[PDB]
């Protein structure tokens, strides 16, 4: 279902020059455009926000996967909690970019957001866990990435939005 | 934002039939229904004397469904010329993680009495009705308490005068009231 | 298109919504089963038909 994301392992050049050099090597494997996304940011002293794929948020600090509420679902109870939670600190940086699908797949790549930000990449698969099968797509379209890492021996399941986990780490790595 | 209505009471046990019956074919297409909830009553607070509105109760009913709770509290100020009015909201969550998350956030229970009762599709607006049950988990003002739940966000907020004039039609054995 | 469009929904308590649409929260469905929620009607299907 929902593969781990993956952390910008290649970085040699330019952010802007490396998602060109991406998109490139995509479009030389050949793909289509999927359309374009993105994926907020948003901490609070813990949980971060974020929206996908679609009229649904999610923010946890450290819990099992709380989300069925949309983005207005969850933003009301936040400010509600004006004294309680709220705990708004300085905006943690969000990426965003477009997307492609080869086939059955879907790639995406992310930004800068204040500009020393990371260019993360996320890809998920189409079955229930097929870590090796997907692994050959990125041997084959980059070198050596996509260390994976899901959550073994457990059926978390799945990888509902787990990804947040890796994602805050490497926000904290700055 | 949204906002809330009621139109609170009670009636007599044996005087339900004619009650239900004359709610029954107002505004409803056919096969009328029932449903048991469950009582989760819970209280965020600590900090500020000032609990919340943390009535997690949600249905027993067949499963699939996601549990959610709505908020009522803090009645404020205004509604010139009108009902009850109290800002509200609505936010559903995944089935039995927001209790999860209440239990690790350090919340307490406030409630564990069940009322289950019947439901009723009005038009424009939304009537409820239920009985109280002091039971225990698997399994009292012994009187079907009625009301007009409606919510809806500021918009012309017209549906005062409607919900008075069905008052004025619901009248032998039911009327509104607000709450302080 | 009137039943569709009305068999009560009774989603959790009362909402008073769609069942389709209510299951929103439990899945995030994707963008195509967004756009499968509702559908179209009338020429269409009388011209697929015939």
């Amino acid at each position: 279902v929902t593969c781990v994301s993956q952390m910008p392992v290649a970085e040699g050049k330019s952010v802007q020059q490396t998602v060109e050099l991406l998109t490139r090597k995509l479009e030389m494997l050949g793909a289509e455009k999927q359309g374009t996304f993105c994926v907020d940011c948003e901490t609070y002293h813990g949980k971060l926000m974020y929206v996908m794929h679609y009229p649904l948020s999610c923010f946890a600090l450290f819990e099992n996967g709380p989300c069925l509420i949309a983005d207005t679902n969850f933003d009301v109870l936040m400010v509600k909690l004006k004294g309680f939670f709220q705990s708004a600190k300085a905006s943690k940086i969000e990426t965003r970019g477009t997307r492609y699908q080869y086939c059955d797949f879907l790639v995406k790549v992310g930004t800068v957001t204040m500009g020393p930000s990371a260019r993360g990449i996320s890809v998920e698969v189409e079955y229930g866990d097929c870590w090796s099968l997907l692994l050959e797509f990125l041997q084959s379209f980059l070198g050596s990435h996509t260390p994976g890492a899901p959550a073994v021996f457990g059926n978390a399941v799945y990888g509902p939005a787990d990804t947040m986990v890796q994602y805050m780490e490497l926000f904290n790595k700055i | 934002n949204m906002m809330e209505y009621l139109l609170q009471g009670s009636v007599l046990d044996h005087s339900l039939e004619s009650l239900i019956h004359r709610l029954r074919g107002l505004c409803d297409n056919m096969e009328p229904e029932t449903f048991l909830d469950h009582e989760m009553v819970f209280l965020l607070k600590g900090q500020q004397a000032s609990p919340f509105v943390l009535r997690a109760r949600r249905s027993m009913d067949r499963a699939g469904a996601p549990w959610h709770l709505r908020y009522l509290g803090q009645p404020e100020m205004g509604d010139k010329n009108r009902h009850a009015l109290v800002r509200n909201c609505v936010d559903i969550a995944t089935s039995e993680n927001l209790t999860d998350f209440l239990m690790e956030m350090g919340f307490r229970m406030d409630h564990e009495f069940v009322a289950k009762g019947h439901l009723f599709r009005k038009g424009i607006m939304k009537i409820m009705v239920y009985k109280i049950f002091r039971i225990l988990v698997p399994g009292l003002s012994l009187s079907y308490l009625v009301e007009l739940s409606v919510v809806a966000p500021a918009g012309q907020d017209m549906v005062s005068d409607d919900m008075k004039n069905f008052a004025e039609q619901l009248k032998p054995l039911v009327h509104l009231e607000k709450i302080d | 298109e009137f039943h569709k469009q009305t068999m009560m929904p009774h989603p959790a308590s009362a909402p008073f919504g769609h069942k389709r649409m209510r299951l929103s929260g439990p899945q995030a469905f994707d963008k195509n089963e967004i756009n499968s929620l509702q559908s179209s009607e009338g020429l269409l299907e009388k011209i697929i038909k015939q």
